[PDB]
């Protein structure tokens, strides 16, 4: 009695050909590598906590499991309950109002909730949308631990971000490649990013300010 | 490990203050890096034809 391994089986053994494609063109079942897709789907934690899981679950299971951002780790290459769960997202393709409710009222309560949201988004979403969406949290300063060769070094979530938004290869996934910030603004699509601080020039200027009077 | 928020939140905020900093000085050397392709572009457009080709000849003998 068990639909949910046909499904699944369905999904990685192949897709396209029945599948819904992401906003940004995408197939969900091939974004991530086969070899990655084949440590995941192998992993314990996959067949005991992501088995025939729901988008509620997919709450759930963050606050319960994941305690740091990685991709696949050590000799043996576990792949992280963070990535088997980005994994799951891409199986279960959630809509934006699911997306909405991760990102930003679970994002305010669960760090780690916003961090796989933020990285299902930089996976499946325009590059427009991509900048507008993920740019706001360069301001969440909360600290985040990432996987090491041993143990876990500290991160933060502006610089989780940041990685999303300038870097290639992130949790042992290629992130698929977009237009430059600066073409966009080139074509008019985007303003130039607008700091919570400000412009360079006012931060000098306070700068100078404080430094003058006594403090 | 694990992490705790706000232990020091004023350290906390200091911090993040000069990542963005970093990321702020970041975009700035990109514009002024954009502004110097710019320059050297519009420096390009304004050579004459005997320049421009003193100037590919010289590049190209230089590489060769």
């Amino acid at each position: 009695p068990d639909t949910h391994r046909a499904d699944e089986r369905r999904f990685l053994d192949e897709r396209g050909s029945s599948g819904p494609l992401a906003p940004n063109g995408l197939n969900p079942a091939t974004i991530m590598e086969k070899a990655v897709r084949e440590r995941i789907v192998e992993s314990y934690f996959w067949k005991e906590q992501c088995f025939g899981v729901n988008e509620a679950d997919i709450v759930d299971r963050v606050v319960e499991h994941v305690r740091f951002v990685g991709g696949v780790t050590g000799v043996t290459q576990k792949p992280s309950p963070f990535l088997c769960l980005a994994f799951k997202l891409l199986q279960l393709a959630p809509g934006d109002d699911i997306l909405k409710e991760y990102l930003y009222f679970g994002g305010e309560k669960f760090k780690y909730l916003r961090a796989l949201a933020a990285f299902y988004i930089r996976l499946t979403r325009p590059d427009k949308e991509v900048y507008t969406l993920l740019e706001p949290f360069l301001e969440d300063r909360r600290k985040l631990r990432r996987k090491g060769k041993n143990g876990t070094s500290l991160t933060y979530m502006d610089e989780f971000i940041d990685d999303l938004l300038t870097k290639d290869r992130v949790c042992s996934t290629s992130l698929w490649k977009m237009r430059r910030r600066d073409i966009l603004e080139d074509l008019d699509l985007l303003e130039p990013r607008v700091s919570p601080l400000g412009s360079l020039e006012d931060i000098l200027e306070e700068e100078e300010q404080a430094a003058k009077n006594e403090d | 490990m694990g992490t705790t928020d706000d232990v020091d939140p004023e350290a906390e905020y200091a911090a993040w203050k000069l990542r963005e900093l970093r990321r702020l000085r970041r975009e700035r050397d990109a514009i002024e890096a954009r502004e110097r392709e710019l320059a050297e572009l519009e420096r390009r457009r304004n050579l004459t034809e005997e320049e421009r080709r003193a100037e590919d000849e010289a590049h190209l003998a230089k590489q060769k």
